[PDB]
RNA sequence: UUGGCGGAAAGGCCUUGGGUGCUUGCUGGCGAAUUGCAAUGUCAUUUUGCGUGGGGAUAAAUCAUUUGUAUACGACUUAGA
RNA sequence: GCCCUGAAAAUGGAUGGCGCUCAAGCGUGUUACCUAUACUCUACCGUCAGGGUUGAUGCCCUGACGAGUAGGCAGGCGUGGAGGUCAGUGACGAAGCCUAGACCGUAAGGUCGGGUCGAACGGCCUCUAGUGCAGAUCUUGGUGGUAGUAGCAAAUA
RNA sequence: AAGCUCGUAUCAGUUUUAUGAG
RNA sequence: GGAAUACUGCCAGCUGGGACUGAGGACUGCGACGUAAGUCAAGGAUGCUGGCAUAAUGGUUAUAUGCCGCCCGUCUUGAAA
RNA sequence: GAAAUUGUUGAAAGGGAAGGGCAUUUGAUCAGACA
C-alpha cells in the first residue's frame, strides 16, 4: 500500500440545479431603429457600407439588404450593436420580407437566395429612385476624416 | 476612398497611480478630440485595441492585438480609464490605441 | 540622448537595432531547425516520454560537436527492455 | 469526465521563497519565518516578500483537486487500484514512482477495464 | 494632429513652453523648436544674468571636467529647462527626450514648413504690460555664446527669401479669390450656402 | 478599524468534551448528549455535565 | 525631358515640351453574396539575400626589419621591392 | 497689509528639482477632480459564538471578528531506531544524486516524469530519541577573488 | 488556567438629579 | 394688482448610457399580476450565437519596461548614522 | 559521486554594482482537456 484509503468518500450523485427564475423577454430596440432606415456597418466583411434595415428577427438580429444591385451587400443578418442608425429613411411597405428567418439563414449559392434578392431589390430600388443622390449615397462607403469627432457628429 | 478608418485615435498615457505606487490593472487613455468628461461619456463601454507588430508569424499574421474596453472617465480633461484582458506592457506609455465605435448606442 | 549631440536619437536607435538583430537571429535558428516543432506535428514529442538516451538509441538504430552521448550500459538495458516489450507484444 | 466543480481559484500561485535564499547559496528556499526583532520582512515594510498566512487558504470545494477535477490517489498494485472502482468521477489513480514497468502494464490494463483515470500512464512504458 | 509639430520659439516664455513641450513629449508627440534665440524670460536682464552666474558657480571642486556642464547657447538653455522637467535618467525619459529637436534660427528643411505657437506660453498673453523681460540671445551672448551675429545674418537672408515666396503666394491667392468670387451666383454655390459650405 | 468593547474570539469553555479514552464512557456520553438534547430534562443536563468531570472532581460516595 | 534657384544641416523649390493612363463635371449597363451576426482581419518606403543580366575600377593596412625629432610597455616619428 | 534694510563667512548646491511674476507668490471664496492595508457591498480562508441533527470531537444553518516583542495555548511537517500490519515496493531496476518537465498543500513539506545509478527500501497504527542550523572571531575538511600579481636584485663574472 | 455558584446577575475612564468645593 | 421664475425640500414619478459581481444548487417562504387555470424581475444567471480545438488561452523560464525595495544576525532608547 | 569553485558549447543582458516584489510584452519551452 502506497497510500491509505480515506475513511469517507464523497458521493457521485450529481445534484440537479435549482429552478431558475429568469424568463426570456423580447428585446427593446433603440428608438432610431425603424424599418426602412439607412444603417452604417461598423464591423465585418462589409464594414463602412450603407445598407437598408428591413426586419427585426427572432434571434435579436436585424435583417438588412444592400440592396445587392446598388452596393453588393446581400440579404444578411446584423447585430444591432454593430451598426449606426442614420436619419435617412426609405419606404418599406412595398417590400415583402415575411419569408426570411433564422431557419432561412441557417447554414447546417442556393439560387433561392438569388431569386429572393432580385425580388426584394426590385422594390427597394423602386423606393430609392425617388430621392436624388440616394443611390450614389448608398453606393459610397463611410469613413472618418481627419478631425472627425463621433461624439459631435449627427447621423 | 483615401481613408478607411472606423476608429478614433488614442494614446496610452500611463497606469492608474498615486505618487509612489501604480496599478497596472487600469490604464489611462487620452482620446483625440475629447477635452471634457461630458464628451468622454460618449465613449464609455467602447472597445479598445492595441495593435502591434511581431516578427514571428502566429496563426497567419505578424500583427497581434490586445483587447480591452473603456470603463469610466478620469479627471477634468477628457482622459478615460480602460481595462484590458491582459494589462498593457508599460513600454507603451505614449503609444497609439484604437477606440472602436461598437457597441453602438447611435 | 548624449550631452554632446542632443538632436540625434541614441537610445531608440540602439533599441531598434537590438530588436532587428534578435529577430534575425531567431529567424536563422528557425531555418537551421534548432527549435522544437509545433505541438500538432507528427514529429512532436508533446505528451510523450522525452529521453536523450532513447532518442540517441533510435537514431543509432535508424542510421558537428555535441554533448549528448549514450553509454553501453544504458544501450544494453534498452535492448533488453525492448526484447521484453517485443515478447509481450507477440504474446498479445 | 469528472464531477462538476466551480472554477478552480488559487489565491497565490507563486512560490513562497525564504528571505535571502537568492542572496546566499547556504540559505535554502524552503520557507522559514524571520524571527529577528529588526527584520523588515517580519515587520512587513513595503516592497518586501509576502509571507504565508491563512488568508491565502484555498476554497474547500476546490481543495486538493487536480486541473482535471480529480483527487490524486497513489496506487502500488491492482488491489490498491481497485479501491477506486466506485469513486471513479472523484478520484484519479497515480502509479507510485517505484513500480516496475512489468507491473505498470498490468495496472494500466486493469485501470482501463475498470474505467479509472490514470494520472501518469506514460511512465516507464516508452516503445 | 501633425506627425511633427514645429514651434516658433519667438515670444514664448521659457518655463511655460518647457512645461508644455515636456508633457507633449511624454505623451508621445514629436516636436521641433526653432528660433530659440528669441525666447523670453520674465524679469530683468541683470536678474537673469545673476541666476546664470550662480549656475556658473556650480562646479565639481576636485575635477571640473566631471562637474555640471554649462552650455551657453539659447537652445541648450531651453533644453536644460526642459530636461529639468523630464525624468531623464529612465528609459522612458530618454525616449521622450529623443522626440525633441531644438535649433537656433530656422535651418532646412524647417524653413519651408508650417510653424505654430503655444498661446499659454506667449509673453503678450501671459505677462502684465509693463513688466520687464529678458531676451535669450542677449543673455547667451553675455554668458559666452559666440554665434549671435552669424544667426542674425542667416535669418535675414531667410527672411528675404520667405518674403519673396509670400509675395508670390499672395498674388496667387488673390487670383484664386477673384476666380472663386465670380461664381457665387451659381445654383451650386446657392446649394452649398444653404448647406453651410 | 473598530474600538472593541470586549475581548475577541473568546472561548465559552464549560468542559465541552471528556479527556478520557474509555470507549464505554464515550458511549455513555453519547447517550446522555442525545437525551439532554431531545428531552429538555434538567436531570439529563446534570448527568451529562457530571460525566465530563475529572477524578479529583468526582469524589466517591 | 527643358531651364532656373537653393550651402545653416543645401539633398529640396519652381518650371518647359510631348508621351502614356485616370477623371465622380453629367448620363447609363454588367459584377459583388457563403469572411455565414464581430474578431488589426493583415493593403504604406526601404531591402549590405539571391537569380537575370547591359556597363564601370583593378588597393592598402598591420606584424616582422629599420630611424631617434619619440619612448617604462604600448604609442610616436622615419626608411626599405 | 505687502515690499526693501533689519550682518554674513570660508569645496559646488538647493522652496525636493525644473522653473514660475494680472504666478506655478500671499489672503480669501465657490466648485470640479486625484487617491490609503480607512469606510460601504460581494466572494473566499481561518477563529469565536448561537441554533439544528437516531466520516457524532462529523454534517447543516446563521452572525461577528482577524496588528503584535517577551510569554501562553493548540493543530500540524520532517529524521535515526523499535512492535504490528499492508501475504507493501524492488535486477522489466531499491536507496542516493542531477533535472529549461508536471501536480497538490497558506506553510513545514508531499507526489509524478526524464537522466544517472546498481541493492535494498516505504505507506499506515503505535513505541523511542544523540531528531530539524545562517550565524557562535564555532569544529574538521575542501575552495575562491586577490593573481600569473608581490616577487625569485647581499656574497664583483 | 481550573473549579463552584448566580445570570433583568453584575456593573460602567459617561451623562442627569440632589448635595459640597472653589 | 395679477402672475412667472430663482432657492430649498419631497415623490412608494418616468426613462437612457457605463463598470464589477452570478455565491447557492430538487421542492418548501414572503409576495405580485390574475375570476380562473396559471404566470412572474418574488429565499443568489439564464437564453441565443460565433470562432478555435491548439501552444490559441494558460503555466514555467530568460530578459525588457513602469513603480516600489538599504545587509543580515546580535546588543543597545535608538540606529543609515 | 553533492556543493563551493572551474573549462567548453548554446542562449541572453550589460552608458559608475547585482540581487528582490507587483504587472505585462517579447523569445524559448511545456502539461492538462480532446468527444
Ligand atoms: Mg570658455
Ligand atoms: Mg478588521
Ligand atoms: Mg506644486
Ligand atoms: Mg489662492
Ligand atoms: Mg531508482
Ligand atoms: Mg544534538
Ligand atoms: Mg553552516
Ligand atoms: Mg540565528
Ligand atoms: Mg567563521
Ligand atoms: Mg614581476
Ligand atoms: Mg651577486
Ligand atoms: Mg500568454
Ligand atoms: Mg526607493
Ligand atoms: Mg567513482
Ligand atoms: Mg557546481
Amino acid at each position: 500500500s502506497a497510500q491509505k484509503a480515506p475513511k469517507w468518500y464523497p458521493s457521485e450523485d450529481v445534484a440537479a440545479l435549482k429552478k431558475t427564475r429568469k424568463a426570456a423577454r423580447p428585446q427593446k430596440l433603440r428608438a432610431s431603429l425603424v424599418p426602412g432606415t439607412v444603417l452604417i456597418l461598423l464591423a465585418g466583411r462589409f464594414r463602412g457600407k450603407r445598407v437598408v434595415y428591413l426586419k427585426h428577427l427572432e434571434d435579436n438580429t436585424l435583417l438588412i439588404s444592400g440592396p445587392f444591385k446598388v452596393n453588393g451587400v446581400p440579404l444578411r443578418r446584423v447585430n444591432a450593436r454593430y451598426v449606426i442608425a442614420t436619419s435617412t429613411k426609405v419606404s418599406v411597405e412595398g417590400v415583402n420580407v415575411e419569408k426570411f428567418n433564422v431557419e432561412y439563414f441557417a447554414k447546417e449559392i442556393k439560387a433561392e437566395r438569388v431569386e429572393d434578392q432580385k425580388v426584394v431589390d426590385k422594390a427597394l430600388i423602386a423606393e430609392i429612385k425617388k430621392t436624388p443622390l440616394l443611390k450614389q449615397y448608398l453606393s459610397a462607403s463611410f469613413s472618418l476624416k481627419n478631425g472627425d469627432k463621433p461624439h459631435m457628429l449627427k447621423f | 476612398a483615401e481613408s478607411h478608418r472606423l476608429y478614433v485615435k488614442g494614446k496610452h498615457l500611463s497606469y492608474q497611480r498615486s505618487k509612489r505606487v501604480n496599478n497596472p490593472n487600469v490604464s489611462l487613455i487620452k482620446i483625440e478630440g475629447v477635452a471634457t468628461p461630458q464628451d468622454a461619456q460618449f465613449y464609455l463601454g467602447k472597445r479598445i485595441a492595441y495593435v502591434y507588430r511581431a516578427s514571428k508569424e502566429v496563426r497567419g499574421s505578424k500583427i497581434r492585438v490586445m483587447w480591452g474596453k473603456v470603463t469610466r472617465t478620469h479627471g477634468n480633461s477628457g482622459v478615460v480609464r480602460a481595462t484590458f484582458r491582459n494589462n498593457l506592457p508599460a513600454k507603451t506609455f505614449g503609444a497609439s490605441v484604437r477606440i472602436f465605435l461598437y457597441p453602438s448606442n447611435i | 540622448p548624449s550631452k554632446n549631440s542632443i538632436n540625434r536619437p541614441k537610445l531608440t536607435s540602439n533599441l531598434h537595432h537590438k530588436v532587428h538583430s534578435l529577430n534575425k537571429k531567431r529567424a536563422q535558428r528557425e531555418r537551421a531547425g534548432l527549435l522544437k516543432p509545433a505541438r500538432s506535428s507528427v514529429n512532436s514529442k508533446s505528451g510523450e516520454i522525452k529521453s536523450v538516451a532513447l532518442d540517441l538509441y533510435f537514431q543509432n538504430k535508424k542510421n558537428s560537436i555535441t554533448t549528448r552521448t549514450l553509454s553501453k550500459k544504458r544501450a544494453k538495458k534498452i535492448e533488453r527492455n525492448l526484447k521484453y516489450a517485443t515478447q509481450r507484444k507477440l504474446l498479445v | 469526465a469528472s464531477l462538476p466543480h466551480p472554477k478552480i481559484v488559487k489565491k497565490h500561485t507563486k512560490k513562497f521563497k525564504r528571505h535571502h535564499s537568492d542572496r546566499y547559496h547556504r540559505v535554502a528556499e524552503n520557507w522559514r519565518k524571520q524571527k529577528g526583532i529588526d527584520s523588515v520582512v517580519r515587520r512587513r515594510f513595503r516592497g518586501n516578500i509576502s509571507q504565508p498566512k491563512i488568508g491565502y487558504g484555498s476554497n474547500k470545494k476546490t481543495k486538493f483537486l487536480s486541473p482535471s477535477g480529480h483527487k490524486t490517489f497513489l496506487v502500488a498494485n491492482v488491489k490498491d487500484l481497485e479501491t477506486l472502482t466506485m469513486h471513479t468521477k472523484t478520484y484519479a489513480a497515480e502509479i507510485a514512482h517505484n513500480i516496475s514497468a512489468k507491473n505498470r502494464v498490468v495496472i494500466l490494463a486493469r485501470a482501463k477495464a475498470l474505467g479509472i483515470k490514470v494520472t501518469n500512464p506514460k511512465g516507464r512504458l516508452a516503445l | 494632429v501633425e506627425p511633427v509639430v514645429v514651434i516658433d520659439g519667438k515670444g514664448h516664455l521659457v518655463g511655460r513652453l518647457a512645461s508644455v513641450v515636456a508633457k507633449q513629449l511624454l505623451n508621445g508627440q514629436k516636436i521641433v523648436v526653432v528660433r530659440a534665440e528669441e525666447l523670453n524670460i520674465s524679469g530683468e536682464f541683470f536678474r537673469n544674468k545673476l541666476k546664470y552666474h550662480d549656475f556658473l558657480r556650480k562646479a565639481t571642486a576636485f575635477n571640473k571636467t566631471r562637474g555640471p556642464f554649462h552650455f551657453r547657447a539659447p537652445s541648450r538653455i531651453f533644453y536644460k529647462a526642459l530636461r529639468g522637467m523630464v525624468s531623464h535618467k529612465t528609459a522612458r525619459g530618454k525616449a521622450a527626450l529623443e522626440r525633441l529637436k531644438v535649433f537656433e534660427g530656422i535651418p532646412p528643411p524647417y524653413d519651408k514648413k508650417k510653424r505654430v505657437v503655444v498661446p499659454q506660453a506667449l509673453r503678450v498673453l501671459r505677462l502684465k504690460p509693463g513688466r520687464k523681460y529678458t531676451t535669450l540671445g542677449k543673455l547667451s551672448t553675455s554668458v559666452g555664446w559666440k554665434y549671435e551675429d552669424v544667426v542674425a545674418k542667416l535669418e535675414a537672408k531667410r527672411k528675404v527669401s520667405s518674403a519673396e515666396y509670400y509675395a508670390k503666394k499672395r498674388a496667387f491667392t488673390k487670383k484664386v479669390a477673384s476666380a472663386n468670387a465670380t461664381a457665387a451666383e451659381s445654383d451650386v454655390a446657392k446649394q452649398l450656402a444653404a448647406l453651410g459650405y | 478599524g473598530i474600538d472593541h468593547t470586549s475581548k475577541q474570539h473568546k472561548r465559552s469553555g464549560h468542559r465541552t468534551a471528556p479527556k478520557s479514552d474509555n470507549v464505554y464512557l464515550k458511549l455513555l456520553v453519547k447517550l446522555y448528549t442525545f437525551l439532554a438534547r431531545r428531552t429538555d430534562a434538567p436531570f439529563n443536563k446534570v448527568v451529562l455535565k457530571a460525566l465530563f468531570l475529572s477524578k479529583i472532581n468526582r469524589p466517591p460516595v
